[PDB]
């Protein structure tokens, strides 16, 4: 392997040969939504997350979506959030048998149910309309919500460092 | 890290997400 500054979530899963943990799921969600919110503000077009290969985790803890007011366009925020929600659940389910299901903490399960529009605060949360809505739910996972920006960067920084050693050195 | 798993429920989140592929 050769050392670089980003790995895809697909590569991360392949290297681990196991699913991501719950804290990593919250972190990728928060960090990727932050990147997407900023990209939209700078008028880069929205597009959907088609697969885990498109999600890039960086050395400094950033998470971005690789390339292919603006409130309405050919790709709405909720569509991007849905596609991200589905990919995050696949990452949490990675390698499990079809007849097994992971027992997620209720607030993480709820976040994902609402991201993915699979819903059929203790019963149901307000519908997610924006990247900021998702980020606020991830911040709420923490006892002190103002810790979120630093915390979720630190989570992805560690995930990168840990998998980069497998990337560089696994044969 | 997966650790804790249950049997797949017929109406649960895994069930619903699988049908969106």
């Amino acid at each position: 392997g050769s050392s670089r500054d980003a790995l895809s979530l697909e590569e991360i899963l392949r290297l681990y040969n196991q699913p991501i943990n719950e804290e990593q799921a919250w972190a990728v969600c928060y960090q990727c939504c932050g990147s997407l919110r900023a990209a939209a503000r700078r008028r880069q077009p929205r597009h959907r997350v088609r697969s885990a290969a498109q999600i890039r985790v960086w050395r400094d803890g950033a998470v971005t979506l690789a390339p292919a007011k603006l409130g309405y366009s050919q790709c709405m925020e909720t569509e991007v959030i849905e596609s991200l929600g589905i990919i995050i659940y696949k990452a949490l389910d990675y390698g499990l048998k079809e007849n097994e299901e992971r027992e997620l903490s209720p607030p993480l399960e709820q976040l994902i149910d609402h991201m993915a529009n699979t819903v059929e605060e203790k019963r149901k949360i307000s519908a997610i309309r924006s990247y900021r809505d998702v980020m606020k739910l991830c911040a709420a996972h923490l006892p002190t919500e103002s810790d979120a920006p630093n915390h979720y960067q630190a989570v992805c920084r560690a995930l990168f460092a840990e998998t980069m050693e497998l990337h560089t050195f696994l044969t | 890290s997966l650790y804790k798993i249950k049997p797949r429920h017929d109406s649960g989140i895994k069930a619903k997400i699988s049908m969106k592929t």
